[PDB]
């Protein structure tokens, strides 16, 4: 009873009677909205959130989703939509909820993994500094050791009083945390009963308080929270635990990260940017080398382009020497190096341009200016050096604008091709599947891990059973190919695994499910309606802006377009020993066929192409393969289709 | 300097430039 | 096992919910059609009665019907066939 | 002044001595004023007793070797640190832990003298493995807060009496946080979410009452300058 | 800086989409002839460059650049204006070149600009021209960013675009640290009334200044108090002189919008700590103290214009009056006896400004409408009320009633009998979301305005004003703002270096009457000849205390901060100082924009977007892709039928909501039927 | 026809268990 | 599109129709029939008092007396505040 | 333990500022105590400020007065720094009458009883021969900061120019501890607090009011059992 029709209610809404906020809270409770940043590069660009009323006029947004949205707070605006139907509210509530989308569609890594402030706070909270206050010493002569605590709460009171620094080494006795696997298994009979455990650990207080954020079922960590270590931790949490525990853990991690981001004291002072004391002598010696090169060109002993290249090599080596001297000069408590060394953000080269040397700045064309900028940004540039730097700055901004436009076009083409590949069947049940390399060994006898296992061999359903010299069938047909089975096959030593894939899915209408393997968004198997074409197109087209440019994004763009490469490195057509021969401005390399066939002539092999080194360098009379690349460079896809099937 | 109602803005200007800034809207 | 208590829109936990359905799409349409039935029952409460059953869970004070359907699915009082 | 929105207090009981309190709604941002204050006063104002120094038979200088037992001297020290004792006398009283023969030792196995008591008597302290006899002297006084061990000047005369720290606070761990209750009708009011775990000596409610008493007596100092000053007052209950 | 822009390609030139990046790069003859820093940062990078500082246009339409000619090592004072041709005929030395204080250099090997766009070292005999000064290559706006030589070109670009986006505050206080360009930049921008002829003030006022010249004559100077600019902001002119003041020719007599005491002032000077505070300053967010809100330090004024007209029509003529049909006197209680609102009437959203009524005609009614009219005895009210209503969000007092009439024989458009414009102004306080920035492109919206008690306060009791983020400083390479912060603290507290040894070694090239300084004294670091590291730290050594003996900032530059929230001291000291920040024209109420159900389009049936309307959001192509990728079919169907184009579906959606019933099935979208009718109209049988 | 729109998921009949109908 | 569906007034009009039907339900049978056939609310055709007396078997002056009775009955603000809201 | 009641003392430096040293306090507790008194003092001391004014010559905030040098908004920004303490909870009005050239000080306000301008030499505006300043000011109690109350939230006429108000008699507060912390565990903190008021009340009165409010609030944790 606040209006006798909808018209009285409408004028109540316009005239804003103060009960309407209570009614608004009533209608808002459990009613998710959609959020949306400007251009939606990928599927995580639209999420769903339960709203809550906030004074002011700006959308308060949770800080852990700005990584997924790619939305910094420099004045960027986000649109808000709203579902109305019961079906639409269910779709937004279960599917597009924020906590349900933590992992990538691309690589399955968590995108809600914390960053700059949270990562720096956790890094300060989990680093260990020796000689800190309240440190455990094992010194027990007349005095005892004075470094042990029965409880982390006792340690907390000892830190609240000015006794314990949180990064000091201590020996507490934890009763509510799982010890790491060694101490647990050696302490009792594999029943890691961390409710009833009672065990000691020589750690920091900070790592104890940090592992209090993690679940009880998780073991202890006892490490220093680099960003890669936190990525591995949230990966293990997501692939082992339900996603709600991952969401609550990530939320607790954010709060502790901010609370220790304040206390970390990472400021920036002009005294906190130190220049190396032996910088000037380094620049003096390399200036002597540069002056010798300049005198050598002044004699006419070499050409102008070659002395440009000589100065380029000299100043690149000089810049790298400056970077090494700065690396050894800085201590780790320096906040500028602490930010990078945590892995919060930034490369070392930003610190090198801050203090040290700017280096070599590019031409407008892309060439290198032979005069290096020998002054740091802390020392202040001069006018000509600023005029030199402006070229690269302007070209970088123009490249960024063109790159986001071209990435939009590439995603347009990819969505318009792959929009009709959805999962339609549970199993096409062929045996046809590709073979994956999966950690080819070392000649000393070591099954050394291939780098691109987590991009290729992960998350796929095995079409073949895994057997070890027909001993034990170690992994059956149709396992997910996650971590422990990969470790098992690595221990077994077998490498080539004929896994199923969508390149050989026997279903016609789209692809089946087992040939698609594990969904990256869930970690479970893909459901039977998920449009993996659009997921694939968005995951390919999204990070193209970070592609830094024959090679680069146009090279990627022509690669899908099946274009002819301009640096068309040739291939063999048959086996046999080569007739390597170099003509006049372009080479004339023939190949003796090993079979009954003709001596295959290759005519236009220009001087910019080089002999492919493989196995040692290419030589004349080297026995070639069927479709082995003649020169090292870009092979066309159309003829390598026509050769190698 | 050289403007009557200018506030006393002290400068770190080591270089003494003889040319004054032009009449900016002369273009 | 012992994880936490949820609050707000994530109650009941959807990872627990997905043990009770094949796909999450089936979960979506499950909850949606139950919510349409609950909403029509609330519309049919002013008029006479028919077989449109009410909220099998004792609902909240002022609850959205979708949440009642979600808690009903989590309580496993319902049953469903695919297409 | 009238606060116009009376804050409440609900003793919401979790597991027995880990009650959680809320105070809501509050004037912005008074939750941050009083939550830190209540946390520090819960921590470092309540009297209570723990062991201060210990004299052990057999333990002379190596601090590592005790015959007949499986426990370590450091483990002895932290187990005796984790021992609730409620004195009622403002003086250092002594205790004597005596146990002969092989066997495991609990906390109640010590003889408590008058005025003190052991609240977790089934708490195991020691494990005498074979044919060991134990004679440990234990000095307990009551105090406030938490204080590290007195060093080898005052606690170095009696070479048997080696010191420990003292968890004098009956509470153990206190956390607190704020919220954003009713930002439009009540216009950005806070809810301080207190959460306190004590030992089995006193209750969290009792500790809250004692801290409120000591704090209001502390601010009686500032109030006893001009009582006829206009403050900000809720009024009734 | 909207004057003195050079547009590189346009009408009579290349198209923007047609031009590549050869136009967009900076040719090495731009030095002194066009600023490489200042440009738009959007797609128009490098196409719109401003003029330089000392540049001068030839009669032939070429860009001359002045040069001091150097003869036999002696750099003369014969300033020669040179085009690019005579630039390329010669070689040109730099201003950072050690002269002998008599014309000649002291080092025979001099930096120089080779005429092929190259840099060389040269014997000090062959150079024939030198630059007139530093900062010759920089813009006007970019000449006002101090410590530019430490900054990066990208953040300097953002700062130079950020300079000409500030709004004029109500106090308009001058920066404590600037360049030497603020003063001349103010008095040449024209927005300051200058004392034309040297005289004495005869009478000051708030609207006019009667100067009395030295020979008889008098002159008033009418101030434009509260003039509306072209972007809503105020253009006040407070006079700066008093009654008996003798002025000189070319003297500032009245500060304009963003001017203090004669020189330029785009913001205020503010205390700032560089700590990361509780995640509220996360990813380039800024927090502020509440002292800015309460003390009105950051408060603009937005004079907004509303305008309605009284035309004639086929059914008669529209009229402006108090009489509005089916309306109460409660909403009518503010407007005057003839319809307009009076001066000073506070309005809100959805009030009436101009009561305007047009002849509706006479239509047949619904029988229910007829029955309600018969019950209540009211007539048809045959004239349609289409009155001007103040639209959504806008409020504030009504300043001016600019009203014209055809019957008053002014010139008017064809058919308009009366034109009335109403100026409303709101005194916008600062708020969360308002885009703030420094002078180095270190921008960021206001994350949260904290109350002043739980704001991290300096150890004497001073609470800081804003708190930036640390991590936005190093990886953007704009530590010009940190140097500016240190120098701002130095110039705030004041200094007096020791004279016992006279000049300490760092203070050698430091010019005189700078060895001491009173507090709150402004200074100016020029662009490429300013403060250095050694001078700054040595000046930061002696930094005389506040009122007690309290050196609040160490020689490192940091200070110890007690946490206003918790209470403990922060365990490491934090860099503080007085940064000079501004408030930009990207305020929240310019942007916050929502719509449930408003106006629609005409040909298509879509909701008409745009903040001038209620306005939807363009649910674009990639959003359709993403919601396809979720597999959410139903929400996509809603978004493309019954929130967009299902005409009969939309009213059924509204009916089902307000009846509380289930949302009906989406029908066929209107745009598809439009496509079907077009394809049938192209002689294609679309079965 | 991708996700919720496909015919295996769109045509779900939802009705409570007959035990649950006996609960009220 | 100023000549389009304003879409809150349409559902307002439908709700007004239903509330008006309730208000006519609160009166007698002869009264409701007289007002409905008078203003044509049930069909779209406003008949006159002579037609209502033709279908009712009474004088048209009786229809006018019934009309005055019903309009006096309608003009209770205690009865018709809910319809005063609808304008 | 340490068994001595904590003691409060006083130290007056100037009129509108003074020091208050408290001893002895528990270790690690003086910081939180000083911060709690700081957050009380800086925010929640009841006082009084001006609320809205009325000048006869103008109708709204954004115009001029013929005869003065500043304008209405500049006089508003000058008048926001007024300090005046009432004793009566009703909103009283004062008046300001002026003619002829000269500076209009704040001391030329004629107040009613109960209110007292503590900054007489505050220059409000200046006048000429045609100068004519006539304005009434509405003083009102309160605490904290309050926004400018709207005239549609009120019902008043066009004469009222709603001003912001800052009821805060405090001006500057700091605290600093002296943790003794001897190696005999008789360790205590000696909180040395410094308050500065803007001449409306004495720091003793402001601190007594703040401590009274905290005495009221801390019984809420205490006197529910
Ligand atoms: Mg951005
Ligand atoms: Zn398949």
């Amino acid at each position: 009873n606040h209006a006798q029709n909808i018209k009285s209610a409408k004028r109540m809404v316009e005239r804003q009677r103060p009960q309407v906020w209570d009614v608004l809270e009533e209608v808002i409770a459990e009613h998710p909205v959609l959020l949306n940043r400007a251009p939606t590069l990928h599927r995580l660009g639209i999420q769903a959130f339960e709203p809550m009323l906030v004074e002011g006029k700006a959308i308060q947004l949770h800080p852990l989703v700005c990584e997924a949205f790619n939305a910094d707070f420099d004045g960027d605006q986000m649109a808000v939509h709203l579902p109305l139907s019961a079906e639409a509210q269910a779709e937004a509530r279960i599917l597009m909820l924020s906590s349900n989308n933590i992992l990538s569609p691309a690589s399955g890594r968590p995108l809600a993994m914390p960053r700059l402030d949270m990562v720096t706070g956790l890094y300060y909270l989990t680093t260990e500094v020796p000689g800190d206050t309240g440190e455990y010493q094992p010194a027990s002569g007349d005095h005892p050791e004075t470094g042990v605590y029965s409880s982390p709460a006792e340690a907390i009171m000892a830190a609240d009083r000015g006794v314990l620094s949180v990064r000091a080494k201590i020996k507490v006795r934890l009763t509510q945390l799982r010890p790491p696997v060694e101490i647990e298994a050696e302490l009792f009979g594999h029943s890691g009963w961390q409710p009833g455990d009672a065990w000691m650990a020589e750690t920091t207080l900070g790592r104890v308080m940090f592992n209090e954020l993690l679940p009880l079922g998780y073991p202890f960590v006892n490490k220093q929270m680099h960003k890669k270590v936190q990525a591995a931790i949230i990966n293990d949490l997501a692939e082992r635990y339900p996603m709600i525990v991952v969401a609550q853990t990530v939320d607790k991690l954010k709060d502790a990260g901010f609370y220790w981001a304040t206390r970390s004291g990472v400021t920036v002072s002009m005294a906190d940017v130190l220049v190396p004391p032996r910088k000037k002598e380094i620049l003096d010696h390399y200036e002597e080398r540069a002056d010798k090169v300049e005198k050598q060109f002044q004699r006419g002993a070499l050409n102008h382009d070659e002395r440009n290249e000589a100065l380029v090599e000299i100043w690149k080596e000089a810049t790298d020497e400056v970077g090494q001297a700065l690396r050894e000069h800085y201590p780790d408590d320096n906040p500028i190096i602490t930010i990078v060394d945590s892995g919060a953000t930034g490369n070392f080269t930003q610190t090198r341009t801050l203090a040290g040397m700017k280096g070599l700045v590019t031409n407008p064309k892309g060439e290198f200016i032979p005069r290096p900028v020998k002054s740091s940004f802390r020392e202040g540039l001069t006018v000509l050096e600023y005029f030199i730097n402006t070229h690269g700055a302007r070209k970088g901004l123009a490249d960024t604008a063109l790159r986001t436009a071209d990435s939009g076009y590439l995603t347009r083409r990819l969505v318009d091709v792959s929009q009709d590949v959805i999962v339609r069947e549970h199993d096409c049940q062929t045996e046809r599947g590709i073979v994956v390399e999966l950690a080819e060994r070392a000649p000393d006898g070591t099954l050394i891990r291939d780098p691109y296992i987590e991009t290729s061999a992960y998350a796929r359903t095995l079409g073949t059973d895994a057997v070890d010299e027909a001993g034990n069938v170690i992994v059956e047909r149709g396992q997910d190919l996650g971590d422990p089975e990969i470790d098992a096959l690595l221990a077994a030593g077998i490498t080539q695994v004929k896994v199923r894939s969508v390149l050989t899915c026997a279903t016609s209408t789209g692809v089946c499910a087992t040939c698609y393997g594990r969904s990256m968004a869930t970690g479970k198997l893909v459901d039977i309606g998920e449009a993996v074409g659009i997921v694939a197109a968005q995951s390919i087209g999204e990070p193209g802006t970070q592609l830094t440019m024959t090679g680069g994004l146009p090279r990627v763009q022509e690669l899908f377009e099946a274009r002819v490469p301009r640096g068309k490195a040739p291939i063999a057509d048959v086996t046999g020993r080569v007739r390597l021969e170099d003509g006049e401005r372009f080479y004339k390399i023939t190949i003796v066929p090993d079979d009954g066939g003709e001596e295959v002539v290759y005519d236009k092999i220009s001087k910019r192409q080089r002999l492919r080194v493989f196995k040692r360098v290419l030589s004349d009379g080297d026995h070639v393969e069927v479709g082995q690349q003649l020169m090292e460079g870009s092979a066309d896809p159309h003829e390598v289709l026509r050769v190698q099937g | 300097n050289s403007v009557p109602g200018a506030p006393n803005r002290v400068s770190f200007a080591k270089l003494r430039e003889p040319l004054e800034v032009p009449g900016l809207l002369d273009v | 096992g012992g994880y936490d208590t949820p609050l707000g829109i994530t109650n009941p936990p959807i990872d627990e919910l997905l043990d009770r359905v094949s796909s999450k799409y089936a979960l979506v349409i499950y909850a949606a059609k139950r919510a349409r039935q609950i909403n029509d029952y609330y519309n049919q409460l002013g008029e006479g009665i028919l077989e449109y059953v009410g909220p099998l869970v004792e609902p909240g004070l002022q609850e959205k019907p979708l949440s009642i359907a979600l808690r009903e699915i989590h309580a496993d009082l319902l049953e469903h066939t695919e297409g | 002044m009238l606060i116009s929105q009376r804050p409440t207090l609900s003793e919401d009981v979790l597991t027995d001595n880990r009650s959680q309190f809320v105070i809501e709604p509050l004037e912005p941002g008074f939750g941050y004023t009083l939550g830190n204050s209540l946390r520090r006063t819960l921590l470092s104002s309540i009297p209570g007793a723990a062991v201060t120094s210990i004299r052990i038979d057999g333990v002379l200088h190596e601090f590592t070797t005790v015959p007949g037992v499986k426990e370590d001297v450091t483990e002895i020290i932290l187990n005796l640190k984790s021992l609730v004792v409620s004195s009622e006398e403002d003086e250092p009283v002594t205790m004597y832990l005596r146990k002969q023969g092989p066997g495991e030792v609990t906390a109640g196995d010590i003889v408590p003298p008058a005025g003190v008591t052991v609240h977790n008597p089934g708490m195991h302290i020691a494990t005498l493995n074979d044919k060991g006899k134990l004679e440990v002297e234990l000095v307990v006084e009551r105090g406030r807060g938490y204080v590290p061990a007195v060093q080898n000047r005052a606690s170095g005369a009696e070479i048997g009496r080696i010191p420990v720290d003292s968890i004098y606070s009956p509470v153990l761990k206190v956390t607190y946080k704020v919220d954003a209750t009713r930002v439009e009708q009540r216009t950005d009011f806070d809810k301080l979410i207190l959460d306190v775990e004590t030992k089995n000596s006193i209750s969290p409610r009792d500790a809250l009452a004692s801290a409120g008493k000591t704090l209001v007596e502390l601010f009686g100092l500032a109030r006893e300058l001009n009582v006829e000053a206009e403050g900000i007052e809720i009024g009734p209950s | 800086t909207h004057k003195r822009r050079l547009l590189a390609l346009g009408p009579g030139g290349l198209s923007r989409e047609r031009a590549g990046l050869e136009v967009r790069d900076v040719h090495p003859s731009h030095y002194g002839r066009m600023c490489p820093i200042e440009t738009p940062e959007g797609p128009n990078i490098g196409l719109i460059g401003s003029l330089s500082v000392y540049a001068r246009v030839n009669p032939f339409g070429f860009i001359e650049t002045p040069y001091r000619k150097v003869v036999d090592g002696v750099v003369s004072d014969e300033i020669v204006y040179l085009t690019a041709d005579e630039e390329d005929r010669h070689v040109v030395a730099q201003a950072n070149s050690p002269i002998d204080a008599d014309g000649r250099f002291v080092e025979p090997r001099v930096l120089v600009r080779r005429k092929a766009g190259e840099v060389e070292y040269v014997p000090s005999s062959e150079v024939d021209y030198m630059d007139v000064s530093p900062r010759q290559m920089v813009s006007v706006a970019t000449a006002m960013i101090p410590f530019l030589e430490h900054d990066d070109a990208n953040r300097a670009l953002m700062g130079a675009n950020m300079q000409r986006q500030a709004v004029p505050l109500v106090r308009s206080e001058a920066p404590l640290v600037g360049t030497g360009m603020e003063l001349r930049a103010a008095i040449d921008a024209g927005d300051v009334v200058v004392a034309e002829e040297s005289g004495v003030i005869e009478e000051v006022s708030a609207d006019y200044i009667t100067v009395m010249h030295d020979n008889g004559t008098r002159r008033t100077y009418r101030m434009r108090k509260f003039a509306r600019s072209n972007h809503g902001t105020c253009a006040n002119q407070c006079p700066i002189v008093d009654a008996g003041d003798r002025v000189e020719a070319g003297q500032v007599i009245a500060d304009g919008p963003c001017t203090d005491d004669g020189e330029m002032a785009l913001g205020k000077n503010l205390l700032v700590a560089i700590m990361p505070w509780e995640g509220h300053n996360y990813e380039d967010a800024i927090i502020l103290s509440n002292r800015l809100v309460e003390e009105d330090v950051l408060t603009s004024i937005h004079i907004e214009e509303h305008e309605i007209d009284a035309r004639d029509t086929k059914l008669g003529a529209e009229e402006i009056t108090r009489d509005i049909p089916n309306i109460s006197d409660e909403v009518l209680a503010d407007l005057d006896e003839r319809g307009i609102v009076r001066i000073g009437a506070e309005v809100r959203d959805g009030d009436i400004l101009v009561g305007k009524v047009t002849p509706k005609g006479e239509t047949e009614l619904t029988p229910e409408e007829r029955l309600l009219r018969a019950i209540f005895g009211e007539k048809a009210r045959e004239v349609r009320d289409t009155s001007l209503k103040v639209p959504h969000g806008e409020s504030g007092k009504v300043i001016g009633i600019r009203v014209f009439s055809r019957e008053d024989e002014d010139e008017l458009p064809a058919g308009v009998n009366e034109l009335v414009r109403v100026y409303v102004a709101q005194k916008r306080k600062i708020s969360d979301g308002d885009k703030l920035a420094g002078r180095h492109g270190n921008k960021g919206v206001i994350g949260k305005i904290l109350p002043v008690e739980d704001m991290p306060f300096l150890a004497d009791g001073t609470p800081v004003d804003i708190i930036l983020n640390t991590h936005g400083v190093p990886r953007r390479m704009n530590i010009g703002q940190i140097l500016e912060t240190h120098l701002g603290w130095c110039a705030h507290s004041g200094w007096k270096v020791d004279a016992a040894k006279g000049v300490p070694d760092w203070a050698a090239r430091l010019p005189d009457e700078l060895l001491e300084a009173q507090p709150n004294a402004i200074v100016s670091t020029p662009v490429f000849d300013g403060a250095q590291e050694a001078e700054l730290q040595g000046l930061l050594s002696c930094t005389l205390p506040n009122r007690d003996g309290d050196v609040l900032v160490d020689a490192d530059g940091k200070a110890m901060l007690f946490d206003g929230r918790s209470g403990e001291p922060f365990p490491y000291p934090v860099t503080v100082g007085y940064m000079y920040i501004m408030k930009l024209h990207h305020l929240v109420d310019d942007k916050i924009h929502a719509r449930s159900t408003g106006p629609y389009s005409m040909i298509t049936q879509q909701p008409l977007g745009g903040k001038a309307q209620f306005g939807g959001q363009r649910f674009g192509e990639m959003e359709c892709w993403a919601m396809q990728a979720y597999g959410a079919a139903y929400t996509l169907q809603e978004l493309l039928t019954i929130k967009s184009d299902d005409t009969v579906g939309r009213v059924k959606v509204y009916e089902a909501i307000v009846k509380g019933e289930n949302i009906p099935e989406p029908g066929i979208p209107e745009s598809f039927k439009v496509l079907l009718k077009e394809l049938q109209s192209l002689c294609l049988n679309v079965e | 026809p991708a996700g919720t729109g496909i015919n295996r998921y769109r045509n779900i009949a939802v009705q409570p268990t007959e035990e649950a109908r006996a609960a009220a | 599109d100023s000549e389009a569906v304003v879409a809150v007034d349409a559902v307002s009009f439908t709700l007004l129709q239903d509330q008006l039907q309730s208000v006519l339900d609160t009166l007698s049978e002869r009264e409701a029939g007289v007002v409905r056939l008078r203003f044509g609310l049930t069909d779209g055709q406003p008949r006159t008092l002579d037609e209502i007396g033709q279908v009712y078997g009474v004088t048209r002056e009786r229809i006018r007396q019934i009309e005055s009775k019903t309009m006096s009955k309608l003009r209770h603000p205690s009865r018709s505040q809910v319809l005063r809201d609808y304008l």
